RNA sequence: ACCGAUAGUGAACAGUACCGUGAGGGAAAGGUGAAAAGCACCCCGGAAGGGGAGUGAAAUAGAACCUGAAACCGUGUGCUUACAAGUAGUCAGAGCCCGUUAAUGGGUGAUGGCGUGCCUUUUGUAGAAUGAACCGGCGAGUUACGAUUUGAUGCAAGGUU
RNA sequence: UAACUUGGGAGUCAGAACAUGGGUGAUAAGGUCCGUGUUCGAAAGGGAAACAGCCCAGACCACCAGCUAAGGUCCCAAAAU
RNA sequence: GACAAUGGUAGGAGAGCGUUCUAAGGGCGUUGAAGCAUGAUCGUAAGGACAUGUGGAGCGCUUAGAAGUGAGAAUGCCGGUG
């Protein structure tokens, strides 16, 4: 007897959250956020529809590293031109454009499908303590760890 | 017996094997001959003795 | 109602006829006659004669008013091919296909 | 030099997307006669 | 007497053609490629009737895990406790309950907690 | 209202007046069957089976002993000359739940 | 208990087209209808072709004439597609459109999982090893006479011509 | 729970990697020649990213049931942040 | 009924499906045979029906017999078409 609930687009209700990346470790914040961008923390989780919530990371210039990672955590970016390999350390990438640091770390934990691409478009990283989306009325989340 | 109800004695008749007629018979492609050599050729046996 | 006309075994290739025939599909008859007089492909006069024949059938056999008629369908089918040869270098021959076409036009007034 | 694979129906028909001809200019001969090609003269079959 | 091939070849080939309805391009038109594709699809169907049973069990466990974290348990300990309590409900039923009836699932969780 | 029964080699969640399909049973059309393995009763008063609820039957009427849609089982090995093909229709029985006796 | 138009003669209409200086080699090509009753006359068109009218049981039987498959070429539409990386399917699955040899129906497919054609030959082939453009027809353990072994049947110290 | 004897019918005589006892080579080779096991050949399924020969295991057919092996439990990706 | 077995290449053994023809029996057909086309049908497989359209004169079924008895591959042969 086949009786398993599947979610539709007329079933799903996505809500908004705010994470504070202040005094947190990159990666350890990123995996917990990645699990929320997908509906993994929900019953009614269905794998062929998008059933996750929106996230906002606010401070994101206060993120932390543990080792000597800030001087040798190069990133490496090729450009498809002969000898066109480029480079930047993790330390200088959070000094300039800290938003691309966290965004890229979280998107690397999502599947590379047509649905993973759409799920990663709910991220909204900012540097500093304020964000524009007051009209969506987001709550705080308080990472589990 | 009637001429429309003939039956042979049980065990007396039998159908002949036809070789080289598809894979499910068990005697399809190579027809029971194995692979290459003198014995797989047409008229290929060696002399008795 | 509908009136049709066919021209069978025209000695132009169908790929060349269809190219002009895609210009008049779904237009009223007067505009289609105008278009066929100003296009300068080889198949314009032949298609024009087929269209004229259909318009005359629509009026003599079915008593339709030719002032309000549209070209409902226009298409070209393949006919039988004539097979020929051309001598090439070093004693070799190559094939040549002289292709033909069947051309059909049907006009209607849009009512019943 | 020679094609490695044959060309399917769908690829052949995609290539012929732009292979078409367009409708001509076609202004109308006002005083007398039917349509003519624009900027042209039709001494017969047209007053213009 | 002579037996000419007649009408058996066409009928046999047309069955396989009809089994390839909906395939792309010449894979629904020509006998040779159609036959190859129908063979491959029979092999795929055999293999997938057995992967279905792994996929759905994997989905139920995800849903139960999500439902148990809302009562401060993980799937691991919840199943351990339910076994020590003697409860024998499927993973498939345990996740339909958690979806439709939240109070019943809460009562299951309390018994699983008391058996530890 | 809500009951979990165990039939065949599996478990089903049922309610009053619902149709279900199970592995073949030994009954005739029109008869009445009684499921006596009940693991959980929900709704207003929740009763959780030890595994079993100790009482708690569910009664149902039988409709249509039948056999399912035709499956074709086909497999083959690549360059060996080996394949086989066979069909299968799985039998089932259909019932309508008429009373949940908690 | 021979063939039935790729068969049977090479040849159902030919030692002819055609090829070769010559000796010589050597094809393809059957079927309107019971009866020609084989489309008077009108219309568009230089004609060819066509639309009506008529003959006929039937003209999508009109001489390229019984039936009329597939490859291949078009016209019209129900569902779908312009941020996407593919052996083209398969399993899961919304939405939209329909309604059958009536049964836990049919068409399409947003999105997710898994997934390197077939044959031959090899220790081992997705193989950058071989073969096939596609569709149709044709195309490979047979028969005679001996030998041996097994099953069946008749008679039996005999059996058989 | 096999073995042997008599008769009918075969195919095979290009083998490969891994572990271990040895020759040859240079205590070289995905080398080559023997002894002893296993797997491939002729074996799908799970693991080793992918990966005939390594580790776990031998597919009669249904199922949207359950327990385990090797290997695993932050996210990709099932299970201990 | 209890118990057990059921991956497989060279290869051995068994049981069957379908095609053309013959014999005997029993049938169908201008109120429409064979062939062809479509369908959501039946059987463990090879395969068998039924309904509708086209077609216009032949064809199944049962038991037995006899074979030019089954094609996807041969840089296969012939024709047609890309
Ligand atoms: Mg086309």
């Amino acid at each position: 007897m086949r009786q398993t609930f599947m979610a539709n687009e007329s079933n799903i209700e996505r809500k908004w959250y705010v994470i504070d990346a202040e005094g947190q470790t990159l990666g350890r914040l990123s995996s917990e956020v990645a699990s929320i961008l997908r509906g993994k923390n929900k019953v009614t989780y269905t794998p062929h529809v998008d059933t996750g919530d929106y996230v906002i990371v606010i401070n994101a210039s206060k993120i932390e590293f543990t080792g000597n990672k800030e001087t040798d955590k190069v990133y490496y970016r090729h450009s498809n031109h002969p000898g066109g390999i480029k480079s930047i350390t993790a330390g200088e990438l959070r000094r300039t454009n800290p938003e691309r640091l966290i965004e890229n770390s979280i998107k690397g934990m999502l599947p590379s499908t047509r649905l993973g691409e759409k799920q990663g478009k709910k991220l909204f990283v900012y540097g500093g303590a304020e964000h524009p989306h007051a009209a969506q009325q987001p709550e705080n989340y308080e990472l589990r760890g | 017996m009637k001429l429309h109800e003939l039956k042979p004695a049980e065990g007396s008749r039998k159908e002949r094997n036809r070789v080289g007629r598809g894979v499910a018979t068990g005697n399809g492609k190579t027809s029971g001959r194995g692979h290459k050599g003198q014995k797989a050729r047409s008229g290929g046996g060696v002399r008795p003795g | 109602m509908e009136a049709k006309a066919v021209a069978r075994t025209i000695r132009i290739a169908p790929r060349k006829v269809r190219l002009v025939l895609d210009l008049i599909r779904g237009k009223n008859a007067a505009e289609a006659i105008a278009i066929l007089k100003l296009t300068n492909k080889a198949s314009s006069p032949v298609i024009e004669k087929v269209l004229m024949s259909a318009l005359a059938n629509a009026e003599h056999n079915y008593d339709m008013n030719t002032d309000e008629l549209v070209v409902k369908e226009a298409y070209a089918n393949e006919g039988p091919t004539l097979k020929r040869f051309r001598p090439r270098a070093q004693g070799r021959a190559s094939a040549i296909n002289k292709r033909t076409s069947h051309i059909t036009i049907v006009v209607s007034d849009g009512k019943e | 030099a020679v094609p490695k694979r044959r060309t399917s129906k769908t690829r052949k028909n995609k290539r012929r997307t732009h292979f078409k001809i367009s409708v001509p200019g076609m202004t109308e001969c006002p005083n007398c006669g039917e349509y003519k090609l624009s900027h042209r003269v039709c001494k017969n079959c047209g007053s213009y | 007497p002579r037996v000419k091939g007649g009408t058996v070849t066409r009928a046999r080939r047309k069955k396989t053609i009809k089994l390839a309805k909906g395939y792309f391009g010449s894979k629904h038109t020509l006998y040779k490629v159609a036959k190859q594709q129908v063979m491959k699809s029979g092999q795929y169907a055999f293999r997938d009737r057995r992967q279905r049973k792994r996929d759905f069990r994997k989905l139920w466990i995800t849903r139960i895990n999500a439902a148990a974290r809302q009562h401060e348990m993980s799937y691991s300990r919840l199943m351990n406790g339910l076994k020590k309590a003697g409860i024998d409900i499927n993973r498939k039923m345990l996740s339909e309950i958690a979806i439709s009836d939240e109070k019943a699932f809460a009562q299951l969780v309390t018994k699983a907690k008391d058996a530890l | 209202m809500f009951a979990i029964i165990e039939t065949g080699g599996k478990q089903i969640k049922v309610e009053e007046g619902q149709e279900i399909f199970v592995e073949k049973l030994d009954v005739n059309e029109g008869d009445t069957f009684t499921f006596d393995k009940v693991l959980f009763v929900g709704g207003d008063s929740v009763k959780v089976g030890a595994p079993t609820v100790e009482g708690a039957t569910v009664t149902a009427t039988v409709n249509k002993q039948g056999r399912g849609k035709k499956i074709t089982v086909f497999t083959y090995k690549r360059r060996k000359n080996s394949k086989r093909k066979k069909g299968h229709r799985q039998p089932y029985t259909k019932l309508t739940i008429d009373k949940i006796n908690a």
